[PDB]
RNA sequence: CGGGUAAACGGCGGGAGUAACUAUGACUCUCUUAAGGUAGCCAAAUGCCUCGUCUUCCAAUUAGAGACGCGCAUGAAUGGA
RNA sequence: GGAAGUCGGCAAAAUAGAUGCGUAAGUUCGCAAGAAGCAUUGGCUCUGAGGGCAAAAAUUGCCAACUCAGAACUGCUUACGGCGGGGAAUCCAACUGUAUAAUUAAAACAUAGGUUUGU
RNA sequence: CAUGGGAUAACAAAGGAGCUUUUUAAAGGUUGGAGAUUAUGGAGCUGUGCGACAAAUGCUUUCCCAUCUCGGUGUGGGGUUUACGGCCUCUAGGAAUGAAGGAGGGUAGUUCGGGGGAGAACGUACUGGGGCGUCAGAGGUGAAAUUCUUAGACCGCACCAAGACGAACUACAGCGAAGGCAUUCUUCAAGGAUACCUUCCUCAAUCAAGAACCAAAGUGUGGAGAUCGAAGAUGAUUAGAAACCAUUGUAGUCCACACUGCAAACGAUGACACCCAUGAAUUGGGGAUAUCUUCACGUUUUCUGUUUUUUACGCGAAAGCUUUGAGGUUACAGUCUCAGGGGGGAGUACG
RNA sequence: UGCUGUUGCUGUUAAAGGGUUCGUAGUUGAACUGUGGGCU
RNA sequence: UUACUCUCGCGUUGUUCGGAGCGGGGGCUCAAGAUUGAAAAAUGCAUUGUGAGUUCUGCGCUAAAGCAAAAACCUGGGGU
């Protein structure tokens, strides 16, 4: 979004605290936190969205600091991880919508240029996931 | 779209059936919970399906794409004109 | 392997009728023998029978339009104009 | 009477002077038309003089080919290459 | 001996099937191309490959019709019929086609392509 | 070739839920030597019980099934602890470096902007055309002439047609990878910045080969043809003028699809990363705390990202550059890549 | 002859940054598992 | 009929087919043949098995060229 494929140089991001201990006023047991994570997944939420629900309305700043494990690790233990990784899923969805737009507007050359960048990003990402065996070999992206 | 998100939840968690003939069988029984029809449906076939839904008081949704789009939205590689979901699991609708 | 470099279907003409006239006829020749998408049903099964006459293998439906293609570009504009005027 | 139109029929120039050897004239005057043949091509199925001049082909070629061009009388849909 | 004949290679001679290898300039990339050119071919006695139907059946029996390839031996007097000679260039017409029944088949006509006129 | 050392590195593997020990008891399944036959036992194989000790993650667990003031401490005060029940199930399941002022993804203001595509309309102006009036000139230049005009030019008013183009506001301002991009409304897919105690965990930087885009002029096929205008025509000027000036005018200039791949395509300055003095501004987002209107604007101070300007070290042959380097270099080493080697012949010849 | 430059050249104007991006070989690539202790 | 889940399956010499319903089990129907008999031995003259050819038939039905019509007959919708 910033550096690869473009000239952006933005710095906006979050900064985790030095003190990794949950506050005293938080009185939720670790078992119940794990239950809420798995419940939201069956409802259809992605790991990024799950962590924001707990942050916004439950007082849980970091799931790892309460339970000892990350959100995606919890889903893998319960057999709830997505078939393909989340960031690869969103990039494929974006490219599909670009291609559907382009089949009517054949002269939108700016969109055609952006489609080249997104598909290069997909192929780089797929190569990494195949090396660490998060994707099957011979997985291929089809335009 | 919101309808496509729910179809994916049903496709992985619930139970469904594809095709006009099998959907009508579920409507003759009482197992159907929702019927989805593509906009590319023959007018006489659509009128017959809607009549069955009215008699059995089954909610019906008019999909915004054709039978090609409906099949793709279910993860299939073929065309489907009518879809009937007998079991909805972990989904609102 | 590939059997010709430049002229695919015009190879039946040998060396006769000139490069540019062959080239111009090739674009329309390819179009009139391809399978076009059918809005009714959902298949790529529209084939031209005679000039301006198209029949669907799946639908078994007959449509009138286009000498060498199913829909002319001028027809697409006219449909949008008529729909807009009706909605007024 | 006054306008338009050449992928309508058709048409598309002469004289003398001039550069540090000579030759030739980039240059300069002069008479003249509706316009004065542009790009190309040639002794060509179109050149009278003519068996033109040079090269190649042969022991020997009024024949063939490649060049040159003041072209009796080449030349652009009377279509040129 | 080999076009010296003749206006002019007219007429005649010449090439020749099939199979393997090989094939230039030029080009509208389709061709040119059977370009050019080299080699083999008989008879006889054998060997291998290519199938159908029934009961690690990766096994057993029965059976039909032809083709191709390889080897040994043994011959030629090069021996029915039928069957392209080839190459380097110039002029004209783009090409298939038409056409003076009874002296002219062409560079003539037509053609696709291009332009103009009337409505 | 042998061998000692382990700081800096390289190769390979993995992608983290494909992840107890011991002690007793019981049950079955070498005979003198050489050649045969058999049996008793070791050892190990399972399934029973037994004793003893651990465990890096609590089985006096979890889960739903239900049914009903004192004491110790520090200096008379401070701070520390203290002053519905029962039941039946189920039960590999908490032990994993951290989240780069490196990359990717998410959510939000339904954010920001002459960014891109599509469709409807709007605005004056140039040209032309009729409708209403008028009458002798109008146009053009340094001065004139080609040119138009009593068959009514030029000029005046309201209109009609068609094709281009969006003045003033417009700025050392914004958006875009570059080429480029200014009227309004509706519509489609994008892009960057900011905010975050969201997710992930090395996925990165730069490049032969290969691919996509690329002003104007030019090419092909369809449209269109108002304005301007290569070629050409006609007036002038001039010794001459094929030119500069004037009146015209073909191809073009505009649109769709397909080619071409060149520019003083320039900041004449390759990409990524670090450090670096000062003062006023400016565009977008956010945080903290006197002005106007009825939520917007604006004040003061911080902050991240953008295009710049003025007056430091240092550098340079100089002109000049300077947080935006051409600085941090003979005190010569962060990483990758492109090009040059006196002037011509020449970006020519051949392939 | 530091006018072939690994040591060790130049590329704003002297000769010389590719029109702009994507991208495969290739070259290059962030931190972390580690202070031994006691005696005269 | 979770048949196409993540290389889906059936089929031709051949240019393709399927949730608008593939493949498998069981059936209905059409076309062309085969077999059993009557005719027919009472006739004719004095035998039943494979390969090659052969347009009836089946494989359902180039083009800016897309392949005559009517009589006669057949079936149905209504009504009686
Ligand atoms: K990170
Ligand atoms: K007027
Ligand atoms: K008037
Ligand atoms: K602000
Ligand atoms: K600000
Ligand atoms: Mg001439
Ligand atoms: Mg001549
Ligand atoms: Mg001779
Ligand atoms: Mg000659
Ligand atoms: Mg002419
Ligand atoms: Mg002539
Ligand atoms: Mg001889
Ligand atoms: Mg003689
Ligand atoms: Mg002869
Ligand atoms: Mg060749
Ligand atoms: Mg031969
Ligand atoms: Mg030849
Ligand atoms: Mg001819
Ligand atoms: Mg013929
Ligand atoms: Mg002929
Ligand atoms: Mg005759
Ligand atoms: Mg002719
Ligand atoms: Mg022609
Ligand atoms: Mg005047
Ligand atoms: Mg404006
Ligand atoms: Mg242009
Ligand atoms: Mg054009
Ligand atoms: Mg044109
Ligand atoms: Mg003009
Ligand atoms: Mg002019
Ligand atoms: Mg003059
Ligand atoms: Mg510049
Ligand atoms: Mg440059
Ligand atoms: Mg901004
Ligand atoms: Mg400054
Ligand atoms: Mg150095
Ligand atoms: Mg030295
Ligand atoms: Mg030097
Ligand atoms: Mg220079
Ligand atoms: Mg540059
Ligand atoms: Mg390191
Ligand atoms: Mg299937
Ligand atoms: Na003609
Ligand atoms: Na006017
Ligand atoms: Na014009
Ligand atoms: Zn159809």
């Amino acid at each position: 979004m910033v550096r690869m494929h473009g000239n952006g140089r933005g710095k906006a991001s979050s900064a985790l605290p030095y003190r990794r201990t949950p506050p005293a006023w938080l009185k939720i047991a670790s078992r119940n936190v794990v239950k809420m994570v798995c419940k939201s997944s069956r409802k259809g939420m992605m790991p990024s969205q799950i962590g924001m629900e707990l942050r916004d309305s439950m007082g849980i700043a970091q799931v790892k600091n309460v339970t000892g494990r990350k959100i995606l690790r919890i889903l893998k233990h319960n057999g709830l991880a997505p078939e393909i990784p989340e960031d690869l899923y969103f990039l494929v969805k974006r490219a599909t919508q670009m291609r559907k737009h382009l089949e009517r507007h054949t002269t939108d050359r700016d969109t055609k240029y952006r489609l080249i960048l997104v598909e290069s990003r997909i192929h780089r990402l797929a190569r990494y996931y195949k090396r660490v065996k998060q994707l099957p070999p011979t997985w291929k992206y089809e335009s | 779209d919101t309808i496509n998100a729910k179809l994916q939840l049903v496709m992985k968690s619930g139970k469904y059936v594809l095709g006009t003939q099998q959907a009508l069988t579920t409507l003759r029984q009482g197992r159907s919970k929702l019927v989805v029809i593509a906009n590319n449906c023959p007018p006489i076939r659509r009128a017959e399906v809607e009549y069955y839904c009215t008699l059995s008081k089954t909610p019906i949704h008019h999909y915004s794409g054709n039978n090609l789009d409906l099949g793709t939205a279910c993860g299939k590689h073929f065309r489907t004109c009518v879809l009937s979901v007998t079991n909805v699991g972990d989904s609102d609708i | 392997a590939k059997r010709t470099v430049k002229m695919g279907v015009m190879g039946r003409y040998g060396t006769r009728y000139g490069a540019n006239p062959r080239k111009r006829a090739k674009k329309l020749e390819v179009s009139q023998h391809a399978k076009h998408f059918c809005s009714f049903c959902g298949k790529f099964a529209f084939r031209r029978k005679a000039v301006g006459i198209w029949r669907c293998d799946g639908c078994s439906k007959t449509v009138a339009g286009g000498a060498y293609t199913l829909s002319t570009p001028n027809n697409s504009t006219v449909r949008s104009t008529v729909r807009r005027l009706r909605e007024l």
